[PDB]
């Protein structure tokens, strides 16, 4: 959950140098991101989740 | 763009200038809205604490 | 010596060579194996021929436009109507196989895209009303490739599937689909995506024709792009080929 | 236990961890030490809570249902399912084939009805719970001969003490239980779709023993059910989307996550 | 015919635990059991990748 | 064990024990041998009531607070945090930095409220304690899909029997319990200061589970809080001046001590 | 798996202990510690100062 | 196994992956090194944090146009205002290091053009005119780079440094300047150039704002070209590295 006494920091991406591209080919690309954890994760205190929820017995 | 396929696309096209800004989002796997319905996030969202590294892979 | 980008793949009587592939993804680290005497539960003889059924069936190929939201298709629905694999299926009770993933989309230097293939084992997908089940016609297509929706379908009393593509049918974030074995298809670099899937289900053996394992998914996530001047029908092919299948339970032709 | 960094100095070589072919499918793991100068910092973390079992071995309440001593609902009855609360049903959507073994403790509490009876003499009420499996007959009624209970296996509590609890063992035809299941009943593809197919658990049934006073009195039931020595097989990715049914996985479509103002904004 | 295990503390106190019950479903849940293998799942490629070298030469 | 005194004679030497120089900052210990003739006198005492874990390990009530079985507040809510009872407070105030496991009593109390509904029966009322670690859902209503309870921990407990009791480890991110914090939430330097900072520790309800009668009954509960192996660092000097909030060290200046008639005076 | 220690009793009788929780923070207060160092608050200075000497040379 | 064109560098929190560069040039066969005892003159303690005054730093990036005649930096002056290596030189009275040069300039396979990138140590420049010298505004800028020109300069009374190109502003033939460590950017085949200078100074120990040893010179023998269709917008970034880097002679803020 959100506390500002153990904040994360802040992850930003820039433009290096430039996307150059030759004719006849599109000028507009498209990048994809994945997340995932290293070998040194770890997790603790088991709590219920803030996003499923019932209003009454499903039937 | 969340109710299309086009929220896990990042656009990048050819600029007149360098040094633009690509994206940016804070370190929050638990709670930030980029991180929240991520694997790793819906894992997170059931427990209180956590620890250790993050991979981020750009393709 | 050699290069990893070429392999060559021979099955039967049939035969693929990929010459811009990446690494094949086996599964779950499993082969495909036959059925073991300490696991079996049936007590009749089981037929296993393993030239006839276990080979590379081409199923027909669909279009990939600017605009398309994604296919799907059902490993033991698309082979029942092709070949002597067909014909088994049809005339026994109890059947077992494995199954090999090949998907052949080639395009040049200047086209741009990319595609997820997944095998998703147990696909349950949910109608679009909420009273209702999907009919038989509506998911399963034989030999057909079903396509998914951009939009979300219409709520009115039906037996459609729900087809919107940023749920996957199934009800997930189309996002957390990597958990199965996939391949990434980017036009940039890979040519074919392979994929090696066991037997996979909670039954030693299982009745083909009422229970659909996997559930092949193709999603186009970065959509296709190009330039006037270049060929405008790019096609995608999918090939799928039965590994170590056994039947059991000999029975008069059932359609 | 939780791997270690291990330190690393000033590298220039050709051969690049960080570079990789995300196409073939595979994760690469990649230690902070290939990116960056890492020092040798010792990890005495545990992966404990994450296990299967300790994740999934907590009591949760499936259903609760009522009962009266005097009126026209004596006696509660339930087809034993889940599918019907979303806090357990989310957590065991996670993987497709689960076994486990189970623990099921009832918390009965009973409360007085209002009413214009006097002279009112409340006693201590007993409540008997019978378990019917899939093919025996049914109490009809709530005073019947079914509820001589000569084979089922069945609890009787008074009130004022600590709850009932029994241990069930894996009851299932297959090898594991099943949570999805995509092909009909009929083999002629039309009938039963979905994982209703493989729902036949039987029956709970509850009803009071003695009749408490004359004033009514309505008792409630909750069911809590505990998986012990836990299984899992095929992991798949978590729901997203609320439920609707608890005979299948019917949904509504939902967005992929909550928005934000542009793509370099760090607030939500 | 007792059982003496370890117990579960901090780091940088044996317990006893008698089974009753002849059903052997009865036992107390066994959760400690740190055991892993993410081989299946991350890196399941066939053909061995190493970290530092080109993924496709 | 204490130490003992050595028997000691006449002395006549340069060397003197009791001159010495207390600008160093060192405690000069000096036996009463040294400044007098004194008999060999074993001690038998020992220092064992003395230690941090025997005066720490006593139950102390830290909040009590109220619900009714039908009315405007039918559940509780308590974010749990020490410093709202003076006598632990005080106690825990003496050492800066603290690390302790913790053993929770809860007595609850019901009783009843005066009405005119008359035929009253009243039956054994149940009531669910239920903690929310922060960041989990929360109860809006006393009757929600929350108490489910399918991964907080909770207890049931019906009236009438031994009150209800569990151990917690160690919660903490740091590697102590951190009594005094002098600093800011923000970097900046402006926002929450002091304490309140690192108290993150989730909340508490309790409900009644059934309607006990027709009449109104009011039950009061109250939490114990049980240090076990106790450890402290950096001993800090006692209180002193009455506290006045729960969330800081705010305080009204008072004076060093009592005073007397004069210097001289052998009485208060 | 038993534990027997001794009891606090006058100057001038084993008790028996056994963990049945295996959670490890579950057992009993740990009351018989009785070790002192008061060298960290009381002459808690860099250099030596011997009782009977002038501490001001 | 392996190609010889990818390469990764690590340094401090810092790295630079390539995939198409050409072989490391390392200055004159030597790596740069600490100071030894052996060669010391100030008796004072040096300080070394290594981490923070040692990693890349990326300047401002400037664009190739088909006229652009070249640019220059100066190493000491150019980092002066980026990061604890510009705190310590500024505190500091004595300091010593080496550096690590990484050029950028990426195209596509329809570009042409060639750079030299060439570190000349001590880079005396003469002024336009002969009676004066160039000022400090001129001669050196923060961050910046500092253009050369196609004609020669006016030989008006000024204190504007020479700035033409085919002498280099050092009054050279610009076709000798080989000499000095240099690497050739083709976009035919190489996309960026890797150079390593180590400590070239006739003393110990100097100051770094009153004396600039090393100036990187990036100069276009070959222009761009292209055809209509092609990005026009070609940047050239430039990344620094500070090795092995200490100081001496702790000092009162001087700027
Ligand atoms: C007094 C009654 C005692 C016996 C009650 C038994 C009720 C539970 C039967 C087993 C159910 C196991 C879970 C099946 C549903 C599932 O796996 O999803
Ligand atoms: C039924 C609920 C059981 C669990 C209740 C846990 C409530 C206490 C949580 C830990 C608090 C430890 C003390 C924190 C405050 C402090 O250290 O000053």
């Amino acid at each position: 959950a959100s506390d500002e006494y153990t904040a994360g920091g802040f992850i930003t991406c820039w433009y290096q140098t430039n996307i150059v591209v030759p004719a006849d080919a599109q000028s507009s690309c498209y990048i994809m991101c994945f997340v995932s954890a290293c070998n040194d994760f770890s997790v603790r205190l088991l709590k219920d989740t803030p996003f499923i929820s019932q209003n009454s017995f499903f039937q | 763009k969340v109710n299309s396929m086009e929220a896990y696309q990042i656009p990048v096209r050819s600029n007149e200038g360098s040094g633009t800004q690509v994206f940016g989002f804070p370190l929050q796997p638990g709670y930030s809205s980029v991180f929240s319905r991520t694997l790793l996030g819906e894992i997170l969202n059931y427990y209180t604490h956590w620890s250790g590294s993050i991979k981020l892979t750009f393709m | 010596g050699y290069s990893d980008r070429v392999r060559s793949i021979t099955l039967g009587n049939s035969t693929i060579t990929t010459q811009e592939c990446a690494n094949v993804v086996v599964g779950y680290g499993v082969w495909p194996d036959y059925l073991k005497d300490s696991e079996a539960t049936a007590e009749d003889q089981p037929t296993q021929p393993d030239v006839a059924t276990c080979r590379f069936y081409t199923l027909d190929s669909v279009q990939w436009q600017k605009t398309s939201p994604g296919w799907w298709w059902k490993l033991p629905d698309a082979l029942s109507n092709l070949g002597l694999f067909g014909q088994n299926m049809q005339y026994h009770y109890l059947g077992r196989t494995g199954y090999t993933i090949h998907v052949q989309c080639n395009a040049s230097k200047f086209h741009q895209g990319c595609l997820l293939v997944v095998c998703v084992p147990e696909a349950e997908m949910g109608c679009a009303t909420l009273d209702n089940t999907p009919s038989s016609a509506e998911l399963l297509g034989g030999d057909a490739a079903k396509e998914f929706a951009g939009e979300p379908i219409a709520s009115g009393s039906n037996k459609l599937v729900q087809r919107v593509v940023y749920n996957a049918g199934m009800g997930i974030g189309v996002g957390n689909l990597t958990i199965f074995p996939h391949q990434w298809i980017n036009l940039r670099t890979n040519n074919s995506a392979t994929i090696v899937m066991p037997y996979t289900n909670s039954v030693p053996m299982d009745n083909m024709f009422r229970h659909n394992n996997i559930t092949l998914m193709v999603i186009p996530f970065v959509p296709l792009d190009y330039c006037p001047g270049s060929t405008t029908y790019v096609p995608i092919t999918v090939t799928i080929a039965p590994m170590c299948a056994e039947y059991n339970g000999l029975r008069l032709a059932s359609h | 236990r939780v791997a270690d960094t291990v330190g690393t100095g000033p590298t220039n070589s050709e051969a690049i961890p960080a570079l990789t072919a995300a196409e073939t499918g595979h994760t690469s793991q990649v230690v902070p030490g290939d990116t960056m100068q890492t020092r040798h910092v010792k990890n005495y973390h545990s992966r404990s809570e994450s296990t299967v079992e300790n994740f999934l071995c907590r009591s949760a309440c499936v259903y609760f249902t009522e009962y009266k001593n005097s009126g026209s609902k004596r006696y509660a009855e339930w087809v034993v399912t889940t599918r019907q609360a979303a806090q357990l049903r989310r957590k065991l959507e996670f993987f497709t084939y689960i076994r486990f073994d189970l623990e099921l403790t009832f918390v009965i509490t009973s409360t007085q009805q209002p009413s214009t009876t006097q002279n009112q003499d409340a006693q201590i009420l007993t409540h008997q719970i019978m378990y019917v499996p899939p093919g025996g007959p049914v109490p009809d009624k709530v005073d019947s001969y079914v509820w001589q209970t000569s084979t089922n296996p069945s609890v009787f509590w008074t009130e004022g003490n600590a709850p009932p609890r029994m241990s069930i063992p894996f009851l299932s035809i297959g090898n594991a239980y099943s949570n999805f299941y995509d092909g009909w009943s009929e083999f002629s593809r039309n009938g039963v779709y979905g994982i209703n197919t493989l729902n036949n658990m039987g029956t709970l049934y509850a009803r009071h023993v003695n009749t408490g006073s004359t004033g009514p009195i309505k008792s409630t039931i909750r069911i809590y059910f505990k998986p012990k020595h836990v299984k899992a097989w095929i992991p798949r990715p978590p729901r997203l989307c609320q439920y609707e049914k608890a005979k299948n996985v019917n949904f509504q479509p939902s967005g992929v996550t909550t928005t934000r103002q542009s793509i370099t904004t760090m607030t939500n | 015919g007792a059982q003496v295990s370890t117990q579960k503390t901090g780091a940088h106190i044996h317990y006893t635990n008698i089974n009753y019950y002849k059903d052997a479903a009865s036992n107390s849940a066994t959760r400690q059991d740190f055991a892993q293998d993410p081989g299946k799942f991350t890196e399941p490629v066939k053909d061995i990748m190493i970290k530092s070298l080109p993924a496709l030469n």
